[PDB]
RNA sequence: CGGAGAGGUA
DNA sequence: CTACCACAACGAGCTACCTCTCCGCATAAGTGTCAAATTTA
DNA sequence: TAAATTTGACACTATAATGGGTTAACTCGTTGTGGTAG
């Protein structure tokens, strides 16, 4: 996005910027149960072929 | 202020003054259910609707139809608590009168012959509960809404599937409301194709020769004509002038005279200009121009009868020769291009093998049903009825309104099912989103999804149980007799209660209530899930829906959502978002005009709010005027940006307008992460209540209206004056103002007391109000688990110390002192329900008696004579609860027993031990005992004596009603009298009851006088009768599961204290666990000597970015340092004026709070009252993004006489030293959450086993063992630990004679293994030999 | 490749333990195939000492008894 | 031929239906109280309870035979 | 097998093999009554439907669903897949001397130590504790060894204190994503219901104490003793396998 | 045709179907020859 | 003592 | 004759633990002799 | 065991009845057909 959130956490937030930064939480968090099942996928198949 | 806040007045520093007050929290529910229920006659609503949706109906000849009259909910069987008590649905019987006319067949229309008309029975459903909840079979379940896409027309596109070509594919769809699916799509050679319910692929064209159109019809309405004419051996176009852009000349486009186009050269913008500004239509051309165009119309010669070329043939040389010698002067093309008119209908029409509609026909029906031989009546049939037929058809009215708004019609109504021209348009509007014209829709935009409530769904399930019953009567009626068979014989109320019950049961969204505190089940009931039936799955989901949407601001809270595999498909409804008639999500807005934030407010849905700007919430203005500032912040199609002071058209009504409820109760939510604070909205739904509820320091304002709306509190009805404070009810008499003629004027509040909830914990009602006190309507009268006056309180306010100690808090670990436990802080209680059958065996029924064999008197000592627990006794582990016994059976039978069992008595040696008992770790007094019957045999002494207590329980209570209500009516007579005439001794030297009879000449007054007399007659009358049906329900006998005699159900009351191990977090999500208990004298203590409670870890703070938690601090030992200034004045008991400007002072601090409370109006009672109230600490409300900064905490950290900084000197109370740096020290509201110690440990060393498998069970509840996953299986491989793996693979698993071996032998002391093959291998070698196929173990 | 290289192993229970169970037990079936037990998942599945660490030893013994005999 | 077809189509449905076989006259017995089930919960607007089952059914049946009728 | 409703609860294969039955013996009744050529085909075709829905259902075609309307498990969908026998009952089992809890954190101990609480120690060691017993001659029976240990006296925690003596434990905490997810730590007794770990092992369990659990296992034999006092002592793994690094680091 | 299909109802019905239905009096001549 | 569905924890 | 592409079909998706509720749902026509296995003394 | 009796099995109903209900309809890699065009 071509404006970045300014205000730190110390001088706390507006609403945009809240909501800006929901996005980026949300894949973070997602993206964390989507790559430990890829790697228990992987690490059983190489734990087999070994 | 009212008088239920005038005790404790919560200090707000907010500075937006609020317009719109925040709406009932469970409106959604309720109004749904309101809807299904009440008839409307005219916006056809649930019930009516189905029932016109379905009735008449016609027999397959036409002589018989069954008309709808009306209907009517009958009154329920039993009252919700009765219902919970008896485990049975809180259901109305449903009557509907039914009306049949019976047709002749000699007559030409014979309607009347015969009427027959009566209430017929039919179904019995579910009602809803005053706070949105439904009693199924004894237990409350929650029907949660669905957000699902919205019937209509998307248009989509792939990104780019096809890796190869890179082209962009689009694909149109009409999704219904209950039908058959069609799917427009394209391929990369740019044709398009018809899926119908996604099956396989056609030539779109199928669908269009199925309609009734040949060739020439279908390139009339896709294709423009162009018009090529032949006079004497030249040719010239008829040319409409906007048609040569982007295209490079391939002739010499010339006028009658004038020259214009060179050889290669394009037809740029300014030549077409030129050519609509020398007005020229008709040009000439060569011969190779045509070569490459399509024919639009067939042609056939006038002479010799046959077709040169019909419609969609590439014309030639040849061609064209051959047509010009025909005589056929006047040529229709059709027009093509590559960039804006392309040629996808011819190129379809070529890949097409159907010439006409029949063939089409016979090609659907093979796409539809292949394999079967096709004929032309189902054929037609099929086509007739996957699209045109109004039973297998349906949009719903709101599917039309989208598909006339995605069109770009007019009007928003139309007929259920779809036409030609809907076919038409939609294929037109793909075909214009393929050229360039036009959008793609989004998905997750909030303009294309519906919320399903509860009154949709349970209308769609009436509906097909309804469409089941009508079938089956139309079957029934067609061949059966007509004449004496009345309506109500032929309906089954069975498949509409199957239906109806499966949906309220067993359905993916009736699911069961979260109610382990108020706001658990708040933001239950305002939840939204987008799986369930229609819906999405966990599979069927990617990272497209579960992320967030711009679309969602003020509709769908971002922060609170599971944080498990549904972390986007569970969302919660925003605070102020209501719903749309057609069930889109609309939030409200201030309407701006010309400068001025006007208070009118409008509710927008989501595509409308696109449209204009919208102001932010955080704009200051001038007197509620103009804004401040020029340039304000604004957004507007989905984006942010900054706009003029008059380009405005909207403002936000609050700022806490865009998160939840849940999320809106923790403070200092703007300076949190979004992840922490995900966790803490989580988190904040998992407190159990504790022994005494605490008000939170540090609060948001939003806790009252949630505590209010839970429905958990007693709020009055009508205002007034309590006449009668007990620990169990409230009496009230209400004001003059408020109340009917009709009426006395008492009311009468019932309190629950101690009722098991759904997770085990307990449901209190403590009143709050005392004697003697006035009270208007909307008041809080008794405060439910976790309230305190009106206020949501789910845990505690401590001292806490932010420093790291001893390893003690090392990952998120938590160190609490002494004073919490001994002050049972934390300490809650779990009533747990015990349930105990005598089953009917084979061999003969289970008695429950105090005869129990091979037990001593010591675990009789609390059974009675029948066997059951006394109530209040204090049990232990391994107790004996109610004596059960039961027969073994000759099986179990040995011959030893068998000889004394025909000689010292039958009851000698036949019967076991089958008793209830406790759980191990369960303790705890007993606090109810059940005991239900079934309806024939004789009970015991111990039912005879829980009846006849609970008869004259009821009586009793019941008639201190009758006697409190008419002391109310009595006094209203008085009152009344005494307002006519003057008669003040004479009532008092004559007896109460016989108030009546004086009277004098009539008027109106004596015409209420007499209403009065009247409404005394029939309330002893209803007295009468409703204590006859209480006593009649009570003495008979309830209806039992078939086998069963009777059911013991024995409540314990468990008291739970904290302990190492038990969770605890803040509003933060700063979430840890208990390591150790400290003594009092270790703690570190402050210069005055007050030691901290809780020593938390700093490092929390800086990694996972919580910073409201220090605020939050903070701002509670500002708010606790002037409490205790107050408490402390108290003490010395100083004045009231003093007290008064001190309280003053402390309210009017903030800089620009929104609220203003003054002191002088309050009398000195209401100060004493209120100082007392505060002398604790004063709260203060902190609002979402609006709330304090930090200059006015440390205004309030120096008005109490706090250093600025918030952080103190300690001294180590272990030793004496001072810690080398200022600590922060404050109070913190902590929670308890139910994940406790008690419940989660548990351990097996030998029990019982699967069938199958043969090896040991699973679950802590059935005493199973833990699982050695693959895993774990690795590692020990990888260590090379042979043996260990050995010992947990065979002895210490599924393989009987080893692990008995290995029982035998530890008891023996040896310790040594003798393997086996596990009985899971000999499974699977005779499954797969079941197979047919041929394994065995090969010896060497 | 890795599932590849597992499926083709010489050890059809292996193979039917890890995955597509039906497609290799019926190629075995077909083939007349045999297993020899020299794998860890083969002795974890059937119940004896893996060979490796402390069991190793002693199944070599066992095989310097069922070569040597 | 009607009657033969249903009389073999019913008396197959009447061996193999369910898990358990069932003797036909029991089968038989068990629609002789769906039937009136139903037209007694249709005539009183509830389901029946068992005595007037027993009162309505026959004259050798009580409640404890019907009782064992039920499975 | 019955349940404790009256109602008996059925594997699908008897429906499978019901089917197989029927469809065969109704073929034989319709060979030996000279059916007609259709007749005698289709009850072929369905017996050969039969058969293959009873191998594997959802293969050839519709997959035959049962009552709940849900396709019935064949033979092959108990061989196969990921709740099959080979995954979940030959390769993982359920393990007897097995105990699950939370954890807290026990900064006095050392590396080789963990603080087992008391009750889940006693229900671990019953069967030692009987033998113990016996041998000391406090007990006649094993039933009256039962009923001692299950009202708790001093003697009994005396003799547990004896047994429990350098008699090492496995903890065990999921997923055990690299080698030292399980670990041998010597017992010592505690008051309480959390099982303390040490501060340093922290990194290689990958645990933290927010109300993680983890489960307690009991070698029983002299060979599991040995090999987890020489190969699994958390004083042996300090340096990972991965990589030639220590594991064990302050955090 | 006998083509793509494995619904054994289908199949039935499509063999079935093959045959006309019987008049009141091609009953009677049936019968007289049995 | 089984299997499904829903929810929760790490 | 055979090198090539686009469809159809099939098999795959961390681990462990805890709690709760559900599973013979709308449908159906009765008699009549002959054998026989469980039941009283 | 002789005898009773409620169960269990099988055989038989004579107007004309003539083609059935239905569910729901990501992403990826590998294999095998089914043409395709020159
Ligand atoms: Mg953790």
């Amino acid at each position: 996005i071509e404006t970045p959130i300014t205000a730190n956490f110390r001088e706390g937030l507006n609403v945009l910027q809240y909501f800006i930064s929901t996005h980026g939480a949300r894949k973070g968090l997602a993206d964390t149960a989507l790559k430990t099942a890829n790697s228990g996928y992987l690490t059983r198949r190489l734990v087999d072929v070994a | 202020y009212s008088y239920t806040e005038k005790k404790r007045i919560r200090k707000d520093f907010g500075k937006r003054p609020q317009v719109l007050d925040v709406p009932y929290l469970l409106s959604i529910q309720l109004d749904s259910f309101q809807k299904f229920i009440e008839q409307d006659p005219e916006g056809q609503y649930g019930l009516e609707a189905a029932f016109r949706s379905v009735f008449p109906i016609q027999s397959y000849s036409g002589n018989s139809e069954l008309q709808y009259v009306s209907y009517r909910l009958g009154e329920p069987v039993f009252d919700v608590q009765e219902c919970q008590i008896r485990g049975v649905t809180y259901s109305a019987p449903l009557r509907v009168k039914l009306r049949l006319v019976i047709y002749e067949r000699e007559a030409p229309e014979g309607t009347v012959k015969d009427i027959k008309e009566q209430e017929v029975y039919m179904g019995e459903i579910p009602l809803m509960t005053d706070n949105g909840t439904f009693v199924i079979n004894g237990t409350e379940r929650v029907i949660v809404s669905q957000l699902h896409r919205s019937p209509g027309v998307f248009f989509d596109s792939d990104k780019g599937k096809t890796h190869s070509s890179g082209k962009v594919l689009y694909n149109a769809r009409i999704i219904p409301y209950r039908g058959s699916w069609l799917d427009f799509e394209f391929d990369p050679k740019d044709n398009l194709f018809v899926r119908i319910d996604r099956r396989r692929k056609l030539p779109a064209t199928i669908i269009l020769r199925a309609l009734n159109y040949t060739t020439e019809q279908i390139l009339d309405l896709f294709f423009e004509k162009v018009i090529f004419e032949i006079r004497d051996n030249k040719l010239q176009m008829e040319l409409v002038p906007e048609r040569l852009r982007g295209e490079t000349a391939s002739f010499d486009i010339e006028a009658n005279g004038k020259v214009y186009v060179e050889k290669g050269r394009r037809i740029t913008a300014r030549h077409i200009r030129q050519l609509e500004k020398d007005d020229v239509k008709l040009i000439e051309v060569p011969v190779e121009y045509i070569a490459g165009k399509v024919v639009a119309k067939d042609y056939i010669d006038e002479s010799t009868g046959e077709l040169i070329c019909a419609a969609n043939m590439e014309l030639s040389l040849d061609l064209l020769a051959k047509l010009s010698q025909s005589g056929h002067k006047r040529i229709e093309t059709l027009f093509t291009n590559d960039l804006d008119h392309g040629p996808y209908i011819s190129e379809t029409l070529r890949v097409d093998p159907t010439n006409d509609r029949l063939s089409a026909l016979v090609e659907i029906y093979r796409m539809m049903r292949p394999g079967e031989p096709p004929t032309r009546e189902a054929a037609e049939s099929l086509f007739e009825n996957l699209f045109f037929s109004e039973d297998r058809y349906d949009l719903s009215a709101v599917g039309r309104m989208k598909f006339n708004r995605s069109l770009l019609r007019e009007e928003i109504e139309g007929s259920g099912i779809l036409s030609k021209d809907d076919i038409i348009d939609v294929m037109k509007k793909l075909i214009d989103i393929r050229n360039g014209k036009g959008e793609v829709d989004d998905i997750d935009h909030l303009g294309n999804r519906r919320i399903r409530s509860v009154g949709e769904m349970a209308e769609n399930q009436f509906r097909v149980g309804l469409v089941r019953v009508e079938r089956a009567v139309k079957e029934r009626l067609s061949l059966g007799d007509l004449d004496t068979l009345m309506p109500q014989d032929m309906i089954n109320a069975k498949p509409i209660s199957a239906a109806v019950k499966e949906f309220f049961g067993s359905s993916q969204l009736s699911q069961f209530m979260d109610q382990n505190n108020p706001l658990s089940e708040i933001t239950h009931k305002r939840r939204i899930s987008a799986l369930g039936p229609g819906g999405l799955t966990r599979e069927r989901a990617g990272f497209e829906v579960r992320d967030v949407h711009p679309t969602h601001y003020g509709r769908v809270c971002p922060i609170e959502t599971p944080e498990g595999p549904n972390i986007g498909l569970i969302n919660s409804l925003s605070v102020y978002a209501q719903t749309n008639e057609y069930g889109f999500l609309e939030t409200p807005y201030r309407k701006v005009t010309d400068g001025v934030v006007t208070d009118e407010i409008h509710y927008l849905s989501a595509i409308e709010e696109g449209n204009y700007v919208i102001a932010q919430a955080n704009s200051n203005l001038d007197e509620e005027g103009h804004f401040v500032e020029d340039l304000v912040t604004c957004r507007s199609k989905g984006e942010s940006s900054l706009f003029s002071r008059d380009q405005v058209d909207y403002m936000d009504v609050s700022t806490q307008q865009v998160v939840s409820v849940g999320a809106s109760l923790i403070p200092f939510l703007e300076h949190d992460d979004a992840n922490r604070a995900l966790m803490g909205a989580n988190m904040q739904r998992q407190a159990v209540p504790t022994l005494r509820a605490d008000k939170p320091l540090v609060g948001t304002g939003m806790e009252r209206a949630v505590a209010v709306d839970s429905g958990v509190t007693a709020v009055a009805k009508r205002g007034g004056v309590v006449q009668y404070v007990d620990a169990s009810r409230i009496v009230i008499k209400v004001n003059e103002d408020e109340m009917y003629p009709g009426e006395a004027g008492i009311d009468i509040y019932n309190l629950t007391k101690y009722t098991r909830s759904n997770q085990n914990t307990c449901i209190n009602q403590m009143p709050c109000v005392s004697l003697g006190e006035p009270v208007e309507r909307g008041d809080v009268l008794a405060d439910g688990p976790s309230t305190d006056l009106g206020e949501l309180a789910l845990g505690q306010n401590m001292r806490v110390a932010f420093m790291p100690w001893n390893g003690y808090n090392f990952e998120d670990s938590i160190l609490v002192s002494e004073r919490v436990v001994q002050e049972d802080r934390f300490t809650t209680i779990h009533i747990q329900e015990l349930a105990c059958v005598s089953r009917d065996t084979k061999l003969g029924p289970e008695e429950i008696t105090a005869d129990i064999p091979n037990v001593g008197e010591a675990a009789l000592s609390k059974l009675d004579e029948s066997g059951i627990v006394y109530i209040g006794a204090e049990v232990t582990g391994g107790d004996i609860l109610v004596g059960k016994v039961t027969p073994k059976g000759e099986t179990q039978l040995t011959p030893e027993e068998k000889l004394l069992r025909a000689i010292f008595g039958e009851k000698a040696s036949d019967v076991k031990d089958s008793s209830l008992r406790v759980p191990n770790g369960v303790s705890g007094t007993v606090i109810d005992v059940q005991v239900f019957t079934r309806d024939g045999v004789e009970k015991d002494k111990r039912a005879l004596e829980i009846e006849e207590m609970q008869l004259k329980q009821a009586k009793k209570d019941l008639s201190e009603e009758l006697q409190i209500l008419e002391a109310g009516l009595f006094s209203r007579i008085r009152a009344v009298l005494v307002a006519g005439g003057v008669e003040a001794e004479k009532l008092d030297k004559l007896p109460r009851d016989r108030w009546l009879e004086l009277g004098l000449t009539d008027e109106e007054k004596q015409n209420q006088l007499e209403q009065l007399a009247e409404q005394y007659d029939e309330l002893k009358h209803e007295f009468e009768k409703k204590l006859e049906a209480k006593r009649r329900k009570i003495t008979q006998g309830d209806d039992l599961a078939p086998g069963v005699l009777k059911i013991v159900k024995v409540y314990l009351a468990v008291k739970r204290r904290i302990q190492p191990g038990d969770k605890m977090a803040g509003r933060h999500g700063n979430k840890g666990v208990i390591s150790k208990i400290n003594p009092i004298e270790d703690m570190p203590y402050d210069e005055n000597g007050t030691p901290v409670d809780i020593v938390l870890n700093p490092l929390g703070v800086p990694s996972r970015m919580n910073i409201g938690q220090i605020l939050e601090t903070h701002l509670g030992m500002a708010a606790k340092g002037i409490g205790d200034k107050i408490n402390a004045m108290l003490k010395q008991q100083q004045e009231v004026a003093k007290l008064r400007e001190f309280i003053q002072r402390a309210y009017d601090l903030g800089a620009d709070v929104r609220q203003k409370v003054d002191l002088s109006t309050f009398s000195d009672e209401e100060v004493m009252r209120l100082a007392e109230n505060l002398r604790k600490g004063m709260p203060i409300a902190t609002p979402v993004f609006d709330g304090a900064k930090e200059a006015e905490i440390k205004e309030l950290l120096k008005l109490g006489d706090l250093p600025t900084s918030g952080q103190i000197r300690l001294y180590d109370g272990r030793t004496g030293e001072q810690f080398e740096r200022p600590v922060t020290v404050g109070y913190m509201y902590m929670l308890k959450l139910n994940h406790l110690v008690d419940d989660k440990m548990h351990a097996r060393s030998t029990g019982s086993y699967s069938l199958v498998t043969q090896q040991p069970l699973g679950g802590k509840a059935q005493f199973g063992g833990q699982r050695f996953g693959e895993m774990e299986v690795w590692a020990l491989e990888a260590y090379g630990a042979a043996y260990t793996l050995q010992e947990m693979l065979t002895v210490k698993s599924d393989d009987v004679n080893g692990r008995t071996k290995m029982y035998k032998n530890i008891v023996d002391g040896n310790h040594q293994m003798e393997p086996g093959m596990p009985e899971s291998f000999n499974v699977l070698l005779k499954e797969i030999r079941s197979l047919g196929i041929n394994i065995e173990l090969e010896d060497e | 490749g890795i599932t590849k290289a597992s499926l083709a192993t010489e050890s059809f229970i292996s193979a039917a333990s890890f995955q597509e169970t039906t497609r290799v037990l019926t190629e075995a079936a077909v083939a007349g195939k045999r297993d020899e037990l020299r794998g860890l998942k083969e002795n974890v599945i059937v119940g004896r000492l893996i060979p490796a660490g402390t069991g190793y030893a002693y199944h070599q013994d066992r095989m310097r008894r069922r070569a040597a005999g | 031929a009607t009657w033969w077809i249903r009389q073999a189509i019913t008396r197959s449905i009447a061996d193999q239906a369910r898990t358990i076989r069932i003797p036909v006259h029991m089968i038989e017995t068990i629609n002789k109280l769906n039937r009136i089930s139903r037209q007694m919960l249709q005539e009183m607007g509830r389901e029946p309870t068992p005595e007037e089952l027993a009162e309505r059914m026959l004259m050798p049946e009580d409640k404890i035979r019907k009782v064992l009728k039920i499975a | 097998v019955p349940l404790d409703g009256g109602r008996f609860a059925t594997s699908d294969l008897n429906d499978l093999y019901r089917r197989v039955i029927n469809r065969n013996n109704r073929l034989k009744r319709l060979l030996d009554l000279a059916a007609p050529d259709i007749i005698v085909r289709n009850e072929k075709r369905m017996l050969q439907e039969a058969v293959d829905a009873l191998l594997d259902n959802g293969r050839r075609g519709r997959a035959i669903t049962g009552s709940n309307k849900r396709p019935l498990k064949s033979l092959a969908d108990m061989i196969k897949g990921k709740q099959g026998r080979f995954r979940q009952n030959l390769l993982g089992k359920r393990v007897d001397y097995s105990g699950r809890s939370v954890i807290t954190v026990g900064p006095y101990l050392r590396l080789h130590q963990c603080g087992l609480p008391k009750k889940m120690a006693l229900e671990l060691f019953k069967p030692f504790i009987y033998g113990k017993l016996e041998l000391r001659g406090l007990a006649t029976t094993i039933k009256a060894a039962k009923k001692m240990v299950e009202r708790e006296e001093a003697v009994v925690w005396d003799i547990l204190d004896e047994v429990i003596r350098e008699h090492p434990v496995l903890l065990n905490r999921a997923p055990t994503l690299h080698r030292l997810g399980i670990q041998a730590f010597e017992p010592v007794l505690i008051e309480g219901k959390a099982i303390q770990l040490h501060p340093l092992v922290c990194a290689a369990y990958n645990a933290d104490f927010d109300g993680d659990q983890m489960a307690v296992h009991v070698p029983l034999t002299l060979e599991a003793q040995l090999e987890a006092r020489a190969l699994m002592m958390s004083t042996n793994n300090i340096l990972s396998p991965a990589n030639g690094e220590p594991i064990i680091v302050p955090s | 045709e006998i083509g793509r299909t494995t619904d054994p109802v289908r199949m039935y019905m499509r063999e079935m179907g093959t045959v006309e239905l019987l008049t009141r009096e091609g009953e009677i001549d049936i019968a007289k020859r049995i």
